[PDB]
């Protein structure tokens, strides 16, 4: 086996390269902890 | 008056949630120094109640006047007839005897 690349003219498949967007952007990152002091701002200490 | 500094910083770690009870006890147990009457050392700019207690130059003086004063600059613990102290009496009335 030897590695080489992908072209349009030999196979039919091509690089696949899109536009980054920042306005569009949506996180995945889920916070370990909540509502807990150590955790939040100070605004947001409800004193349950 | 009811805990220690060892009793209350058990109540606030990492992980748990405030409460009520936390703050109440928080603060009944420091001193509070417009209720116990007790504010340390003198400053122009405040404002006093009668039976205030000031820590000025060597002396505790209470306050005699039943209105409330403005701390002014230029009256200080001892110029003025608002406060008094007994630590100044005796010393002038020992000092008398001493003289005679």
């Amino acid at each position: 086996s030897v590695i080489t690349s992908v072209s349009p003219k030999t196979s039919n498949q091509d690089h696949m390269i899109e536009e980054f967007i920042e306005q569009a952007i949506v996180f995945n990152n889920q916070k370990l902890e909540s509502g807990v002091l150590g955790y939040e701002s100070l605004n947001d200490l409800e004193l349950g | 008056n009811l805990r220690k500094r060892n009793e209350l910083k058990s109540l606030f770690k990492n992980k748990s949630r405030l409460s009520e009870t936390y703050f109440v006890e928080l603060i009944d147990s420091t001193l509070n120094k417009r209720d116990d009457r007790f504010h340390g050392i003198w400053k122009p700019g405040q404002t006093y109640q009668k039976g205030d207690v000031v820590y000025y130059n060597h002396s505790l003086w209470e306050m005699q006047s039943e209105n409330e004063i403005c701390a002014k600059e230029e009256q200080t613990p001892g110029i003025s007839t608002d406060w008094k102290s007994l630590l100044k009496e005796l010393e002038q009335k020992v000092d008398k005897l001493q003289h005679e």
